[PDB]
């Protein structure tokens, strides 16, 4: 039933856990999506509350709402599943092929009725999750486009990185919508971006070599970094917290969590491959979930 | 019939995938080998140890499928140039496995992106995988006309794209692709995969690519535009893109998702099918022409040599030569004798390298054409040959024509000519010795005697053609120098090349040459405006001949004599490359020079740079006397 | 379907006599270019000038024609090498007058006889002729199996023929072409007719042309016997001959009149079809190995190189090998454990090179065939055939079967094995290095552990075949030894050659091998008994293996495993051809020698004469450890 | 890879000043790592991991008994040829003070493992000999404290120009093999008539113990040169800088070149096409160490003023035996 290589882990703010996993490699290279109101049985797909098969494999996830389940494909489509009215089923919405290339990110803006998608064809796609439609299409990267997250309460702004080594802050309330940011030095590839939960004008950032950062959008100044992995960056995803940490994912197989100055407070060495997402649990704040390649799902405890 | 593939980077099952790209129409499916997104390590543990399997079967294809239907794509996150040391070295060892299991499947060609202007550890791994067991596989460069760069929205607030003109910097992606050739060392097995994007470049920048070895061509779904009945189409500059890419008979590749979403998807292959049935045809003979486009021949030498009969067969099978030359001699005849002594006056005409007499059959109906008496001898140093005219003689023409089984320069004729006509002529005018030929043949021509024809003239053009320099170079034999494969001519259909500069006459011989010390040797400096970024690798040879007044044959591009197919242009190249700057001079030297038993040509390159004398004392090329 | 030709002397129409003879059935037509009467002068005076034409015109067939269907034939009257002078001058120069026009009509083929001892003028003037302009044109020598001295009745009162045994005498007309050959350089354009008298010599006088380039057969109608219907046929032992020359796949030319006269001409013909249809048939595979007769290539080094996808599904394609493999894990499984042990005793089964699995799925075979438990390992160090054992083992075999990608040298067994398994086995037996390699998987072994297979033994055996000679020495690269092809072995389905002694055994290695000093250098001294005159031109190379017990495997010829193909035989050349007499004895030692890095062979001739140590150090060939 | 003739062995020995400097280093390292009131309880195990002849034995005693401290000496050479020399030392001078070993020194067991490794595999190019390579394979029965001599070792490059020794390389041409194969591999020369177009720059660098993990010596290194001249580029010149211990160190480097010492050439990697290089250009070099289990191999190309072919891809025409 489920693949090999786990994706995608999102905590619902009720408890409740949507994995996405793919095929990388066999005859079937396909994927899946899967809830589980047990998230501790997880990844036992028999003991699961739902899960569907999808017709590739998926390259990032994310909710919309409570039902909405956005998904990024290989296929270069993105497609919006929906629960059942028991939340026993997982049925497709829409599936729309607009992207040229493998659609690596998505990240839903702040209204909850509009998404933001990069790809590997160099484009982001702003789009409207009711008209089932792509609003907008830049292409502003020279490159594949890595990642791109909405800002958390602005429905017109979010952030993008790609190979073309650029930090871009978008806001489409202007005629040209993004402005580079970030090191005015060739840094390394940024790989990972998360916005600050509280203080609005705050992102971090990990690049291909392990290095976090921590940046301020008015100075666009590397206000800190930290050497905290020792390979690719892949993930960043801040706590629930009030004073909320860092959790830093990377190719080395590591989970790391970190503080307001980014220094190291907890580290897990579990996983076996690749650490692909990690989730807060929404009941139990200091339970981090974290799922990768070796498809291990392991729940960390965090001091 | 376009030959054409379907680039897919998401494929959840190959047969599934591949039965329905062929259902589709396409030949074939370029397609990753590994998953895109299955990052593999080699260095560093644990992940170093991910169980397998590291991708899917071969068993899920028969050999044949592998040979000849899949191209296998390079992991889009292999990256052997990056600045990080574990990427580097990561990536080195992911593309070298990657490239093995692509031998290992045996496909046909592999598609590697070069998407930066350093791609020099890319070429290292290549050329190594290149020397490592010999194979006959290709390796598509993936190069996109216009880098993504040039190509972006102009939205970035704090970074303009820049609206100046960058006439160099415009042709940025073909340097990328020059610099890589050369570090692998111009490999037959490395091609161009040229992408095209929505927005063309300056047409500078397209012609950079002319005798590039370009075996694909990209195609986006974004860039074709739609009509009214919602069908997929291409604008009128990428349909002349699109021309432009047939005549070099490259395979289209589409890549892309169905935007065009309510037709079917093989909508876009038969636009292209469409803009293949509808192209400007070509003349009638020009299909044994296709046949022959770059290939290299040694030229011609009917002097040293015995042509043998299907040589004379192809002289023979081109009516407008021959209409030309019955027409010379129409007019000549018509100005030699009056009305009045129409039948008094027999004129002699001799036909100096008769083959297996054209130019005889020529002669007779020029004659009974002008209403005037001539007498025929046919003139042949090829005994085979002879045979074919005596023949002739025998049953059909009689008495009327002489067949001559003697070389020319020492028949003792037993009269004096009126009219002596040839077609001793090369691609290169005068390298077959016409003029030594026709010299040793004036002392039997009449004081006023006519030569058809009476001058002939020889013209180079620079050109820029990287696949035939690399034909040239792989024309390299045992047991002789390494490098005479580059101090010799070569009789070509030159096809995928760039003129760089306009022809310029090089060599003219007039006949009859009343002269008191005739000399056949010749030096000349051809200077070439050259008004592109280029890289000179010969210089085309093609020729004019007067055979009467205004009667003319030509070659030559410009003047080329329409329906004429009997003589290809020829090629003299250079051992080495030379960059042209755009407003340089390309500055040439030619020698015609001889002794008493051979004639041979020297040349050289004194400007933008100086080469070396190529063919120097005729130690790689001679045209025996 | 036979390939075969009309022979005349006559030819009053060639489009006439060209379309009967196609009506006939035949596929060409052998003819003289020029009248066999009209003997020609070249020096003297008045003759020397006879009006033309010589011969008739190339304009009678089509370009097409001559190139397939016309064989010259040279004129009966040119004696190249006669007493006299003047003829001897007159006959080169209208050779190559003939040869010439041979070469301008584009002919396949040209006949020439060998009809007496000295033909050293004719071989120089052929000779000369085929290093003027390079030509693919065959050139057919047709040398008679008995001279005609040797044929005729013994009418002639005063002088008898001799009725004593003449063993060397009766190969006289073999000398004739091997002379002439020699003289000629061995071209690879000069093969052999071999006409076919009414009497047949001795065995020895015909198995003297084995190895040799026959490319036609020439069977005068005068041979052919007569049945009750009064249809040509042959004798039984001409049927013999006739069968023996259709295994070499050569052209049947037809000579003479039709001395069948109540029939059509085309019976004869019809004769040797039927012949055709009613050849004893090959092997149902022996069509793809029909392809390789003769073919020369490299032999495989899996060890040093990484296998492709289609040469294990060759190696795959053998089902009485892995019969043979199942019998014998069978066997021994069943030795190994009793039946009160079946259900407690798991046996450990390590396929050391498991490709992509046939020795593992032989294995369970085996095994539920034996019942009896078994735990696997698979190892293989080629990662492209690790993809598909991991396939395989995620899709069907599971966690009973160990995928390891690791060479058997290095990897460190989490536990000993019972039996281990593999096929390591080249041409040679040991040419793939699998001493070595099951050496450095002794270790992990069980004291009491089997290795299937248990042993193998190479064999060697002189041949004679100028064609394979002929082939070695056409394999000369540019940028190496001139001489390196005859240094280096090559796996070929051997065909045309003669066999000139009964294999020896040559290396025999023993798996495990329990000896404190394991040396795999080898030194061996082979004396090969020779009873008939023959030219040596290098040695063919089989094995033997025993799997288990009586479960062998066989290339070896007098033994060879019926129906099993997967290894054709190795080649050892030599650098000179070795003429033996019979009753001589060959000589032959052969060496393996190793270093860290490297195996190779070195062998050398010492009787009857000695050659060169072929291969010194490994400097024309090597096999990497 | 080759046994060393006997006057080639003469040659190396023929240079007192980079003995001077072996026997300094050899010196400090003794007093650093044995305290004066143990002189004469610590006994040091010193080994000279290519001992050829034995001039690095007879360093290290001068220098234990200049440092007057007490040392035990193991003589390792593969070379049996010098190990006769070495076991006729040892029979005749040194005594069982000193243990010959005829063995490689990736192989040989030591029976304990050594205070001081000292050798001196270093080539023209530093490790073009590959001296990282054999005293890697000598790591492990060196103390966990350890002291290499050398400690590290970098080669440098510098591009030239001298048509003389272009026309030189291009007359190297040799049958049977690749008319070009004589550019695509390095010659250790007395460059004489040639002019250094930039300044030399570091290449590839090796330490000695290499505490590392997962030791990799393989090397890519791109090196920008700017050249202030109209000139023409044939090649690059190699030298290389070694330190034995702390401030003791040779160098060919011609800017601190060791006075005095000259066993030494630089090498010379040439390039098959001349590359023109105006005033103000940069030259642009791509450098790489490659190996497998057999051989280990350099391959260069120029990317700048403009584009050179790769040369010796996969080692055709040159390899370093291992
Ligand atoms: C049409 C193509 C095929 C025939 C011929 C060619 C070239 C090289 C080789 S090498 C083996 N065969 C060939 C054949 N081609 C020529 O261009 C050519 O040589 N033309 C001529 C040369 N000289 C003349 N006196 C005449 C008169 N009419 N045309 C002439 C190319
Ligand atoms: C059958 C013919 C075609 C495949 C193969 C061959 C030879 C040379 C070249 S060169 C490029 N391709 C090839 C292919 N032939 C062999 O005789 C052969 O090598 N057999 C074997 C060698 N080694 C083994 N371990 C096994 C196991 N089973 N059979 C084996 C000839
Ligand atoms: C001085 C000149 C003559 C000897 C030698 C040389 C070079 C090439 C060939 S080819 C046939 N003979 C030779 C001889 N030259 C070297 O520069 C040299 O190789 N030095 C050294 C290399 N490696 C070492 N481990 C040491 C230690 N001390 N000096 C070393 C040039
Ligand atoms: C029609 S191609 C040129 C012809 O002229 C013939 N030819 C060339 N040179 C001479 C010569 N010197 N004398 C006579 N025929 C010649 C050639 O054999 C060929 O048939
Ligand atoms: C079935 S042909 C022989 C097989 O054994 C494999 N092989 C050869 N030598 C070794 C070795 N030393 N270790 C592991 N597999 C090997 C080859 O890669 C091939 O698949
Ligand atoms: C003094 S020049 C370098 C010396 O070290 C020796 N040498 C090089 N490599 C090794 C090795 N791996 N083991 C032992 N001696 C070596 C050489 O034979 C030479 O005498
Ligand atoms: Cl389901
Ligand atoms: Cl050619
Ligand atoms: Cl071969």
């Amino acid at each position: 039933c489920m693949e090999r290589q786990l994706e995608a882990a999102r905590y619902r703010s009720d408890g409740a856990l949507l994995l996405g996993a793919s095929s990388l490699s066999g005859r079937c290279w396909a994927g899946s999506l899967w809830l589980f109101k047990d998230p501790c049985a997880a990844p036992n797909e028999g003991f699961c509350s739902a899960g569907v098969q999808t017709e590739a494999g998926v390259a990032d996830l994310t909710w919309v709402g409570e039902r909405g389940i956005l998904v990024a494909s290989d296929s270069g489509a993105v497609e919006l599943w929906e629960l059942d009215e028991n939340e026993t089923l997982i049925v497709s919405k829409f599936c729309k092929y607009e992207h040229d290339d493998i659609v690596s990110t998505v990240s839903v803006l702040s209204s909850g009725t509009q998404a933001v998608s990069g790809s590997k064809d160099i484009c982001i796609k702003v789009w409207d999750l009711a008209q089932q439609v792509v609003l907008s299409s830049y292409r502003a990267h020279a490159a594949q486009v890595t990642c791109v997250a909405a800002s958390p309460h602005k429905d017109s702004v979010f952030l993008s990185c790609s190979e073309d080594n650029r930090i871009l802050l978008w806001d489409t309330r202007c005629p040209k919508p993004a402005s580079q940011i970030g090191c005015s030095a060739p840094g390394y590839l940024p790989t990972s971006l998360a916005w600050h939960p509280q203080q609005s004008e705050v992102f971090v950032f990990g690049d291909e070599n392990g290095t976090v950062s921590l940046v301020d959008t008015k100075s666009t100044s590397c206000v800190l970094s930290s050497a905290v992995h020792s390979q690719c960056v892949t993930g960043l995803v801040f706590s629930p917290h009030s004073v909320p940490f860092l959790a830093s994912l990377s190719e080395d197989c590591s989970l790391a969590v970190l503080d307001s100055s980014l220094s190291e407070l907890f580290r897990s060495q579990a996983h076996r491959d690749f650490v692909r997402d990690a989730t807060w649990s929404p009941l139990n704040h200091s339970l981090l979930t974290t799922v990768g390649w070796d498809h291990q799902v392991v729940h960390h405890v965090v001091p | 019939r376009v030959s054409s593939g379907r680039d897919l980077n998401c494929v959840p099952e190959i047969a599934d995938t591949l039965g329905a790209v062929a259902k589709q129409g396409f030949d074939f499916l370029c397609m990753p080998v590994f998953h895109p997104r299955f990052k593999r390590e080699f260095i560093q543990e644990p992940a170093k140890n991910r169980p397998g399997p590291q991708t899917r079967s071969d068993l899920l294809l028969s050999g044949r499928d592998w040979n000849t239907l899949i191209v296998g794509k390079l992991s889009p996150w292999i990256r052997p140039d990056s600045k990080v040391e574990k990427i580097r070295r990561n990536s080195e060892a992911a593309m070298l496995q990657e490239l093995n299991f692509g031998a290992y499947l045996g496909l046909p060609a592999f598609l590697l992106p070069l998407n930066q202007e350093d791609n020099t550890n890319l070429a290292r791994v290549l050329t190594n995988h290149i020397h490592t067991g010999h194979h006959s596989s290709m390796f598509w460069m993936r190069v996109p006309l216009v880098a993504p760069e040039d190509l972006r929205d102009d939205i970035i607030e704090n970074a303009p794209t820049t609206h100046t003109e960058e006439y160099s910097g415009e042709e940025k992606t073909w340097m990328w692709w020059h610099n890589f050739r050369t570090l692998c060392d111009y490999s037959k097995r490395i091609a161009v995969a040229l992408e095209i994007g929505a927005d063309l470049p300056s047409n500078h920048v397209i012609d950079r690519w002319l005798g590039e070895p370009i075996k694909a061509a990209i195609l986006p779904t974004s860039i074709f535009l739609t009509n009214k009945k919602g069908f997929p189409v291409l604008s009128k500059m990428h349909q002349r893109l699109i021309f432009r890419l047939l005549k070099l008979e490259v395979q289209f590749i589409i890549t892309g998702t169905n935007h065009h979403s309510e037709k079917e998807f093989c909508s876009y292959l038969q636009y292209l099918e469409y803009l293949s049935q509808n192209r400007p045809p070509p003349n009638a003979y020009e299909l044994f022409a296709k046949g022959y486009e770059d290939y290299l021949q040694s030229p011609l030498q009917p002097l040293m040599d015995n042509l043998e009969s299907q040589t004379y067969e192809v002289f023979e099978k081109d009516p407008i030569k021959y209409s030309q030359y019955q027409q010379a001699i129409y007019k000549c005849l018509l100005d030699r004798v009056p009305e009045e002594e129409k039948d008094t006056n027999v004129q002699v005409l001799m036909v100096l390298g008769a083959g297996r007499g054209p130019l005889v059959n020529a002669s007779l109906r020029a004659a009974k054409q002008a209403d005037r008496r001539i007498k025929l001898y046919a003139v042949e140093k090829n005994p085979n040959a002879v045979v074919t005219l005596e023949n002739w003689q025998f049953e059909e023409w009689g008495s009327q024509v002489t067949v001559v089984s003697s070389d020319m320069r020492e028949w003792v004729a037993p009269e004096k000519a009126d009219i002596i006509v040839s077609e001793l002529l090369g691609s290169f005018a005068d390298n077959e010795l016409s003029p030594e030929c026709l010299d040793g043949a004036q002392h039997f021509l009449k004081d006023d005697g006519v030569s058809i024809p009476g001058e002939y003239t020889s013209f180079l053009a620079p050109i820029s053609s990287s696949k035939l320099y690399n034909e040239v170079r792989a024309c390299r034999e045992k047991d002789r120098d390494p490098e005479a494969q580059f101090e010799m001519p070569y009789v070509v259909r030159l096809h995928n090349f760039h003129q760089l500069s306009a022809p310029q006459p090089c060599f003219t011989f007039s006949h009859p040459n009343r002269d008191p010390m005739i000399d056949n040797n010749r030096y000349c400096t051809l200077e070439f405006p050259v008004e592109v970024n280029t890289v000179l690798h010969g210089f085309a040879g093609y020729f004019e001949t007067v055979l009467y007044q205004d009667i003319t044959l030509s070659i030559r591009p410009e003047t080329h004599s329409p329906g004429m197919f009997s003589w290809f242009p020829i090629l003299f190249p250079i051992k080495q490359p030379i960059t042209v700057r755009e407003g340089q001079t390309i500055c040439v030297r030619f020698w015609r020079c001889s002794n008493s038993k051979k004639v041979w040509y020297e040349w050289a390159v004194t400007a933008p740079v100086c080469s070396a004398i190529h063919n120097p004392t005729g130690r790689s090329y001679t045209i025996g006397l």
